[PDB]
């Protein structure tokens, strides 16, 4: 099925690699060679999660669980009953969002449109290699990464933001959450003003930009604009992912002490300390 | 504003500030009478 | 620049400037009017909220009574800006889902702040004033109420918190994708679809199989902002009330395997 | 009058109303957050 | 016995389930928002109403609302004005998920990334009626800030090194205060001028010239831009077919 | 005297009255904190 | 907005800072007659 | 003498009268922390 | 504004910063005699 | 004399008065900081 | 901006920066009567 | 002398003196963090 | 910029690099009568 | 011999400076982290 | 870029950098004296 | 000699010289890492 808009745009070429073959749409996914990957990794994917599920102890969706290898096996492999298939399903996932990624971006090519997109995207990619792959590998042992489970992957969060005694005093942390704050803020604001202006009150005519610039300018004294707006919201969601990153990266490969004890530098400064 | 309306204005506001301030002050010398708010050498 | 305040915008000013007078000059007195140590412990200042002891009732000034004025001044201010944003919309002609989504958020700040310790009758597990006193607030209500990773209602905060950035970077992306096809002017595409409305539902067709308008996508952004601080109330409010472990909540419902 | 050929009257007013009941409510509260000037819960002098 | 509803149901799990049916109701508010363009959903190749759907579709598709506009105007939505079945391109497939293939040049004919939506014949308006868009000769009033480089005078290049033109005038955004079209007139056919969106088009920065780079097209593009009837406003519909026909070079450039 | 031609009355005037009552009760809460000054509490000396 | 105001609003400046000056004064001879805020050598 | 023609009279007077408020009320504030000259809890020399 | 309001300015400016560095000194003198703030060498 | 033409004299002046009360700020913090140069609070040589 | 009122300038700057730093030398000679703070090798 | 005809001689002064300032202040501050150099609260050798 | 004024930057740039480096020179030297900061083999 | 045409003078200069600046920065920071070569606390040999 | 003004850059540069080395090469001879960062087989 | 025409004679430059010097980064780090060829420390054989 198509929309009343579709068939003009269904058209030959835009893809990275594999030519016709792929160029074809199942329904309204596109397919593409990209997808037949994502396809091919998240079936192998999904299928051994519930391998795993299977041979864990329960099949309570919340207590499934696929645990990494343990920290004595190193970075080296490890037999898939003893954490493999934890690093296979870590492997197949980081396959799975690439073409993810890729497909977006073919995408993109036959729309004629940005790949902003798919660049934003791959922060999220980026982040959840840096929490499987990056920090385990830097931190020398496959066990740090975050177990597979609705609720073992919360205790792995749990754990580790306790290990560091308080992760609220984490420098980087604290801005990853005024960043995730501050996105969720702005989409409010942003989506009250979209609709605000669109839907402006029954008996009443659709407003304009300069209505929209007037509303937040008298409200809280300034505005950004139509495109700005997009553009600070963009800005925001990956600048909180990036200092995730960068808080997690600090957690433990580079600093393995107490975060709470680490703002005592500020109580040593030479005008202060007495 | 004119001239006149200014010094109407005036007019009622210096008599609607005395009205407020005597109110006030009444209710001040029941509240001192009540209990004293200014502490002694030995305090209250 | 050009900020109305009306009466509206006055009050809110006047009784949010008393709440943050009193909390500085309160953060300031706690380090002997130091400006040196006050700069040196900033962070570390806070206003605690008054005993257990004292129920909703006023506490002494020197023990959580001028915590109770602020706190109140504060909610004052909070409440009389809902008013204002509510009054500037009417007064554009425009409709009120910025007041809506405000109000929210306004929602959680009285649930963290003032309705949960009217249920509790005290305002002893209240919110303090300060950095660092609020952060260990939240990390001894987590530790104290079992584990709030247990808590459902904080599940679905948390999952429409990741939702408004999932959703912004999409939305935002998308927008500076299209444009250069006029998507930044949105209401005119809401209002005449034009190429760009129409490619964005059509990438994001192909891609996840169903796609929004230039409209519904702005309402799914409201709806996740406003979702997310509204879980959340509800999850401040039922914890300690209803629930005292949240862990053991999630054993007895399956969250977890049973100690 | 000359003030208010200056001030504007509804201006000056509305700031003015304002600010007393502010005033007068912060007032109130520190009395009763006072052990002796608590009439609801009035102790010994 | 604290919140205990009954023997193993308590208030947590109550206040859960019921935001569980609150939400299944909010999603299918907001599918049905999002509805309200381009559905119902057509056959791939017949173009007849027709698609897989269940017992939802009762729902599924909202009454029309009503967009008043300040033109007196109004614009219902969903307003089931479908294009036309018949596009100049054909399927290289007799299959329904099979591409189309442009029958002669995509780029006039106005399929894939050239194509655009058929939007009102009319420019947009701001806030006192007077249209949006206007070349700065038209608002003496708005000015580019000194601190940036007027592209008017620059050349125009493309991404080969060949020279389309030069910058002779500058379209702005009176509503929103923006820069969005640049007049160019063409090395070719001297007095003939195209219209130029702003946001496909960088600065070279330091050329000495600041050439106004296009990535979208190439020089020989230039002479088929579509045309705009008026020589001080734009229409949303030819506004659309500049930024649809410039959008296509990336794809269609070197075709 | 000519003070007012350089700056506006009305700001000036507005200005002076906000800085003088933040500047009062800043000084009547420095009272409330210290010890012998608290007229409220009322301590011995 | 006038020079001519200016002397106006001088004169009624000074005599309204004038009040406040001895009714703040005023105050200051009342509090230091209650309890003197200048410690002696030994304290208080 | 030249002063009031290179800056402007009306910003230097409230910026020099901002300055001079902060430094008395900084100095202030450092006294009152200070047990010799807390002249308000007057500490025994 | 002008040259001769510099003049006047400029007269203002330095009585009035006569009068401020003269009450800044005695208020200074008569806190020293109250309590001196250079310690010697084993403290006050 | 020659600075005075590429650097305009109302902003030079203003950024070295700026700079300056920052610089004698934080001598005198430190100076209040440590011990031995405590005037405030002197302790023993 | 123009080269004579700058040098001028420079003559009031100089006149200026001379005093500035007597007043600074004469205070840190003061400071330095009070207490050195160049510790010898065995501390203060 | 032609790196004052590549680079702007009013921007090389200022980046050379906030660099050389702010290098001067990390020193110092390191000085003062060493016991042997603390020249404020001073060790013996 | 012109040329000479290119050369004027220069020739007195380096003049004033020449003082500066001189009083680095002397005050390091001061520094190292003070307390040398290079260790010995045993150390300090 | 000829880089000049490739690379801009005004960026080459402005990071290759700023790169070595770095560089020594990190390799004086990196002596101050070793016992043997630091200089300011100083050890044995 | 002009080819001359290019080669004086290529010219100056390298005696800039000459000059450059040459600090450097003596900053490491001073410390090679000092305390040589290569160990013998024993270690320092 | 053609790759040169291949690939941008400036950005292959750019990237083998921050190849290279990532690369030595890496190994010396590696290096110090070590304790046989750590010559900071300077472990005994
Ligand atoms: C021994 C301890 C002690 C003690 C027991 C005690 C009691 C109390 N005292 Mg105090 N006080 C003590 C000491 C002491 N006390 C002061 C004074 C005072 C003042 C002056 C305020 C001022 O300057 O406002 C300065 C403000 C001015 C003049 C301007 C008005 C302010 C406004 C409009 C606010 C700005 C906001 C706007 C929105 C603008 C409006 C808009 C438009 C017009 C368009 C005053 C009214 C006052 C209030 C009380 C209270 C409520 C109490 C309580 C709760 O017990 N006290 C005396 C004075 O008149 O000083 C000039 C003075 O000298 C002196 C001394 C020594
Ligand atoms: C002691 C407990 C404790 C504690 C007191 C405390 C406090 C708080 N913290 Mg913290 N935290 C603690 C623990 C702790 N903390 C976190 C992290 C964070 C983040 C990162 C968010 C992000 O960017 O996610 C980014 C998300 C990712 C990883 C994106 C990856 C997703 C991808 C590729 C897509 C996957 C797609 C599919 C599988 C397909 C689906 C298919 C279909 C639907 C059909 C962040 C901003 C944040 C939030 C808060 C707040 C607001 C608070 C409050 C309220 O106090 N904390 C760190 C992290 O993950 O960094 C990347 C991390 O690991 C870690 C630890 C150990
Ligand atoms: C041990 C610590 C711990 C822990 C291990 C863990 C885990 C995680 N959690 Mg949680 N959490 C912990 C404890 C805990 N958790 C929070 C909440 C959340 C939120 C906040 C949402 C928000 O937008 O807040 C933000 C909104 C607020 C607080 C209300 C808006 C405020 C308004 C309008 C007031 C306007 C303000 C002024 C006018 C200024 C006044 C001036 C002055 C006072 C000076 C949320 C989504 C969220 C995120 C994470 C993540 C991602 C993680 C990870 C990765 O570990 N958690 C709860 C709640 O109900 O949130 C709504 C709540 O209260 C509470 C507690 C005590
Ligand atoms: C505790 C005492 C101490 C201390 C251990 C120390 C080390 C050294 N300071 Mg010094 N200095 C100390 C104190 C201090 N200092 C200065 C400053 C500056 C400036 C001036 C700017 C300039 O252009 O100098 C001009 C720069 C020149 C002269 C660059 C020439 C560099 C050469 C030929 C090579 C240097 C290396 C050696 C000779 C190795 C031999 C070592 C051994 C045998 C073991 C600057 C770059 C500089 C160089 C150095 C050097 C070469 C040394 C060596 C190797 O001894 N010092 C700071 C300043 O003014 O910054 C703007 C500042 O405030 C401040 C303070 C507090
Ligand atoms: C970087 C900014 C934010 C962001 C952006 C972002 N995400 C995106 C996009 C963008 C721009 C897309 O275009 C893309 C999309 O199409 O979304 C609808 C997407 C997307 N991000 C998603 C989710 C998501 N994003 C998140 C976060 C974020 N993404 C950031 C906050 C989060 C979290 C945790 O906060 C989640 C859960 C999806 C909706 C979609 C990814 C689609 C995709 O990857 O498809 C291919 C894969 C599959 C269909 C399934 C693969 C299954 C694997 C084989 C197994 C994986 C197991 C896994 C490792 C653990 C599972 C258990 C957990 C409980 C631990
Ligand atoms: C949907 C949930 C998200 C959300 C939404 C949200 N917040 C909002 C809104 C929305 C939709 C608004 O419309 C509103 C707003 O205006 O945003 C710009 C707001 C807002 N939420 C804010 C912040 C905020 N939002 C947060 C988060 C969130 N709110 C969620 C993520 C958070 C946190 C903790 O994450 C914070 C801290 C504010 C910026 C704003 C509400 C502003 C407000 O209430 O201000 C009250 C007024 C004052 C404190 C007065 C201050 C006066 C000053 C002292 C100046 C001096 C005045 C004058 C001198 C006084 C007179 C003196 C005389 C009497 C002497
Ligand atoms: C179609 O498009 C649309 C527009 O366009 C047409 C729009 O416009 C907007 C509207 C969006 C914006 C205008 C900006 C959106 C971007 C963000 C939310 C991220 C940036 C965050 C901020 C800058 C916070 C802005 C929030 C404000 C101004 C709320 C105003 C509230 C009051 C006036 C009440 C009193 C103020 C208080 C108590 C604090 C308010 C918060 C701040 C002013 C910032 C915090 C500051 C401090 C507490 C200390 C710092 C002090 C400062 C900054 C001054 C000193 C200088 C420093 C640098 C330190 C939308 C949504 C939109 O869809
Ligand atoms: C300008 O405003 C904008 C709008 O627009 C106007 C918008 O809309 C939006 C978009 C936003 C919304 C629509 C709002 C809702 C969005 C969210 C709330 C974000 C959260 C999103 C979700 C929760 C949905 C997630 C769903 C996903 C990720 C889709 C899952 C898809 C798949 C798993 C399959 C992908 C398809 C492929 C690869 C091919 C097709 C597959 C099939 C049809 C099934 C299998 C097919 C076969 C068996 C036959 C073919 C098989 C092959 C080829 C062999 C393969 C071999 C195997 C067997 C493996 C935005 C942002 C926007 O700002
Ligand atoms: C255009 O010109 C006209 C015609 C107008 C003429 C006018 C000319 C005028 C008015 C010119 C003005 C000239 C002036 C005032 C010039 C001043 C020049 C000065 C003072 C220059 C000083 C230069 C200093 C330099 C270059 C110093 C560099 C030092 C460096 C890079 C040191 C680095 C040290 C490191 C990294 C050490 C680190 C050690 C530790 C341990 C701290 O690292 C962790
Ligand atoms: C010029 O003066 C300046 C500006 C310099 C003064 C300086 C001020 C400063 C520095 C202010 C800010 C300080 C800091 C560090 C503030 C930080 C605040 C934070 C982070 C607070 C965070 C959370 C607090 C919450 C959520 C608290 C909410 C409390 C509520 C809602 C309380 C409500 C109380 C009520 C309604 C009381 C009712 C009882 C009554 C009074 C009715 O009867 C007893
Ligand atoms: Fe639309």
């Amino acid at each position: 099925a198509l929309l009343s808009f579709e068939r003009k745009y269904r058209v030959r070429g835009g893809t990275l690699i594999g030519g016709d073959l792929f160029d074809f749409w199942v329904g309204p996914f596109y397919v593409g060679f990209f997808g037949v990957t994502t396809l091919l990794f998240t079936v192998l994917g999904t299928a051994l999660i519930v391998w795993g599920a299977a041979l864990g102890p329960s099949w309570t969706f919340w207590q499934i669980s696929i645990n990494p290898p343990d920290v004595s096996y190193g970075l080296a492999m490890a037999p898939m009953a003893k954490g493999g298939l934890w690093q296979i399903i870590t492997f197949s996932a980081i396959g799975a969002f690439v073409s993810w990624a890729l497909r977006e971006v073919e995408i993109c090519r036959k729309l004629g449109i940005g790949y902003h997109i798919p660049f934003a995207f791959g922060f999220a990619i980026l982040a959840y290699v840096s929490l499987v792959v990056i920090r385990p590998v830097m931190m020398g042992a496959w066990g740090y990464g975050f177990p597979y489970g609705f609720m073992t992957h919360l205790d792995w969060v749990s754990n580790t933001g306790y290990q560091y005694a308080n992760f609220h005093y984490n420098p980087a942390h604290m801005l990853g959450i005024t960043l995730f704050f501050t996105t969720c803020l702005a989409l409010a604001l942003h989506g009250s003003l979209i609709l605000s202006a669109a839907n402006p009150g029954k008996g009443e005519v659709v407003k304009g930009p300069e209505h929209e610039n007037t509303y937040f300018q008298d409200t809280i004294g300034y505005s950004v604009g139509t495109l700005g707006i997009h553009r600070v919201g963009l800005i925001l969601a990956l600048s909180a992912v990036v200092w995730s990153i960068i808080c997690m990266i600090l957690s433990g490969p580079i600093y393995t002490g107490s975060w709470p004890d680490w703002w005592l530098w500020w109580q040593k400064l030479p005008f202060w300390n007495h | 504003i004119t001239e006149g309306e200014a010094k109407e204005f005036h007019k009622i506001f210096t008599s609607s500030i005395l009205v407020f301030f005597g109110v006030a002050a009444f209710a001040h010398l029941l509240v001192w009478i009540w209990r004293p708010w200014v502490p002694g050498p030995n305090g209250y | 620049g050009p900020i109305y305040l009306g009466t509206t915008g006055v009050l809110s000013l006047v009784f949010g400037f008393f709440a943050i007078e009193i909390i500085g000059f309160n953060l300031l007195a706690s380090v002997n009017w130091s400006p040196m140590e006050f700069g040196r412990q900033f962070f570390w200042l806070g206003l605690e909220p008054p005993a257990a002891e004292y129920g909703l009732g006023f506490a002494p000034l020197a023990e959580g009574g001028w915590w109770q004025i602020a706190g109140f001044f504060l909610t004052t201010s909070i409440l009389l800006w809902w008013v204002r944003m509510y009054r500037r919309a009417r007064a554009l002609k425009m409709g009120t889902h910025t007041a809506w989504a405000f109000a929210s958020a306004i929602f959680l700040f009285l649930s963290l702040g003032f309705i949960r310790p009217l249920l509790m009758g005290n305002f002893s597990e209240s919110v303090p004033f300060g950095i660092f006193p609020h952060l260990e607030w939240t990390n001894s209500f987590s530790l104290n109420y079992g584990n709030f990773f247990y808590n459902p209602f904080h599940m679905l905060s948390i999952a429409f918190l990741y939702g408004s950035a999932l959703l912004f970077a999409m939305h935002g992306a998308t927008i500076l994708a299209v444009s250069r096809l006029g998507g930044d002017r949105e209401v005119e595409q809401i209002t005449d679809r034009g190429t760009a409305a129409e490619r964005a539902a059509l990438f994001w067709r192909w891609t996840m199989g169903f796609n929004a308008t230039m409209e519904s996508i702005h309402r799914w952004a409201w709806w996740f902002a406003v979702l997310c601080t509204f879980t959340g109330a509800i999850g401040i409010l039922l914890t300690g009330t209803v629930v005292d472990n949240w862990f053991e909540w999630g054993v007895k419902h399956g969250l977890a395997p049973a100690p | 009058w000359r003030i208010w050929q200056l001030f504007d009257p509804r201006q000056a007013l509305v700031g003015l109303a304002t600010f007393l009941f502010v005033l007068a409510l912060l007032i109130h509260f520190i009395l009763l957050s006072t052990e002796r000037f608590n009439w609801l819960e009035g102790a010994s002098t | 016995n604290k919140g205990d509803i009954t023997g193993y149901m308590d208030v947590a799990q109550v206040v859960l389930y019921a935001f569980w049916i609150f939400f299944a109701g909010l999603i299918i508010y907001l599918r049905r928002e999002d509805r309200r363009e381009g559905y119902p959903l057509e056959d791939a190749i017949s173009g007849k109403i027709n698609s897989l759907q269940g017992l939802g579709s009762v729902f599924s598709i909202a009454r029309p609302k009503i967009f008043k506009l300040k033109t007196g105007a109004t614009y219902a939505a969903p307003n089931f004005k479908r294009d036309a079945v018949a596009i100049k391109a054909t399927r290289t497939a007799p299959t329904a998920g099979a591409p189309f293939e442009p029958t002669g040049n995509p780029m006039t004919d106005a399929v894939g990334p050239a194509a655009y939506a058929l939007r009102d014949e009319l420019p947009d308006l701001t806030l006192g009626g007077q249209p949006a868009i206007v070349p700065l000769r038209v608002a003496p009033t708005f000015s580019v800030a000194a601190e940036d480089t007027d592209p008017r005078g620059l050349p125009v290049v493309d991404r080969k090194g060949a020279v389309a033109g030069k910058v002779t005038d500058l379209w702005i955004d009176r509503a929103s205060i923006a820069i969005r079209y640049l007049e160019v007139e063409l090395a070719a056919t001297p007095g003939r001028k195209v219209l130029l969106p702003f946001a496909a088009t960088r600065i070279n920065a330091k050329t000495k010239s600041k050439t106004v780079t296009v990535q979208s097209i190439l020089a020989r593009h230039f002479a088929n831009v579509p045309t705009i009837a008026k020589t001080d406003s734009i229409t949303r519909r030819e506004e659309d077919k500049v930024m649809a026909y410039y959008s296509s070079g990336y794809l269609y450039s070197d075709r």
